[PDB]
């Protein structure tokens, strides 16, 4: 058996232009636990990414948290590139501003 | 309030890759306090909140011990489950495990787990009663015969009314200032147009801890409103939890449409 | 504090 990841893509502040801040991206729900996330500053994979310990919740579903400090601007476009098994090929989801 | 203590721990074989990668982390509630990873360079329980530094290098020296036993009856659990399952050593398993304790408010004990699922399905379970337990498969049905026989479940049952309650109490006095604590749902509000003839707005609660909320709806002061797009509590990362709830509206609408948020850190529920 | 997890599913 086979869970595709929950992917959510969001700021650990309110996000406004020049003012430092963490772009998260949170995935959960998924299984096997190996799992590929990359978080993306205009296409471009951020190399400086750390995460959070593997860990689940009562219904064995495997949550991580990945994250990266920044200060966000009008300029830059921020995004998620995630795959699993159970996804072909990457499947990016865009860092909307709200 | 009630509080509880977990730890979660996976095992996932690495066939040809050498011996199955064992990650263990442990909660208060929400707050991850300790660490373990087979991995990692330190090879030591290690402190994931600064309440647990406070323990002394004996703490650590045994915690460490436990752990890495832990991860042994794991690494034998994998090749076992190979052959109930008639599976090959050519794929790659996975293995977590479940153990806590719920306490009340006077930190006495009222719940104790202690559990398996091997490959994101359950295998075994320790019974609410904490005497018998609960075979999912016809394989996992070998293994409880074999515990019901030797009496297994005392040996879990003296840590989850005993070691496990003791234990949760003395770290929830030792970090009184952060784990007592009720951080409230810092409310927002946003409004944008679907398509000038539709338009969306969603509520946000942004700063609380617990992860426990209620993002419910309200049309016309109607409870009636279950078309909602609610998302799953997400960490903030700086030890608290955010969620959103966006409800579409006709337009001209907008202020006909209430939200009520519930949490702890309000004496009464917010309303927008 | 962690558990005594010392038995395994054969045993």
């Amino acid at each position: 058996i086979q869970r595709t990841p929950k992917i959510q893509v969001y700021s650990r502040h309110p996000a406004e232009n020049g003012k430092s801040n963490f772009l998260n991206c949170y995935v959960s729900g998924f299984h096997p636990s190996d799992i590929e996330v990359d978080l993306l500053k205009n296409g471009e994979r951020i190399e400086k990414v750390e995460h959070s310990d593997l860990s689940f919740s009562k219904d064995w579903s495997f949550y991580l948290l990945y994250y990266t400090e920044f200060t966000p601007t009008e300029k830059d476009e921020y995004a998620c590139r995630v795959n699993h098994v159970t996804l072909s090929q990457p499947k990016i989801v865009k860092w909307d501003r709200d | 309030g009630s509080h509880s203590m977990r730890y979660f721990s996976t095992s996932v074989s690495r066939p040809g890759r050498g011996e199955p990668r064992f990650i263990a982390v442990g909660y208060v509630d929400d707050t991850q306090f300790v660490r373990f990873d087979s991995d990692a360079a330190s090879q030591r329980m290690e402190p994931r909140a600064p309440w647990i530094e406070q323990e002394g290098p004996e703490y650590w020296d045994e915690e460490t011990g436990k752990v890495k036993a832990h991860s042994q009856t794991d690494r034998e659990n994998l090749r076992i489950a190979l052959r109930y399952y008639n599976q090959s050593e050519a794929g790659s398993h996975t293995l977590q495990m479940m153990f806590g304790c719920d306490v009340g408010s006077d930190g006495r004990f009222l719940r104790g787990y202690h559990q398996y699922a091997y490959d994101g399905k359950d295998y075994i379970a320790l019974k609410e009663d904490l005497r018998s337990w609960t075979a999912a498969d016809m394989a996992a049905q070998i293994t409880k015969r074999k515990w019901e026989a030797a009496h297994v479940a005392e040996q879990q049952r003296a840590y989850l009314e005993g070691t496990c309650v003791d234990g949760l109490r003395r770290y929830l006095e030792n970090g009184k200032e952060t784990l007592q604590r009720t951080d409230p749902p810092k409310t927002h509000m946003t409004h944008h147009p679907i398509s000038d003839h539709e338009a969306t707005l969603r509520c946000w609660a942004l700063g609380f801890y617990p992860a426990e909320i209620t993002l419910t709806w309200q049309r016309d002061g109607e409870d009636q409103t279950q078309d909602t797009e609610l998302v799953e509590t997400r960490p903030a990362g700086d030890g608290t939890f955010q969620k959103w709830a966006a409800v579409v509206v006709p337009s001209g609408e907008e202020q006909r449409y209430t939200c009520h948020v519930q949490h702890e850190g309000l004496p009464k529920p917010l309303t927008l | 504090t962690y558990q005594w997890i010392i038995r395994n599913w054969e045993t």
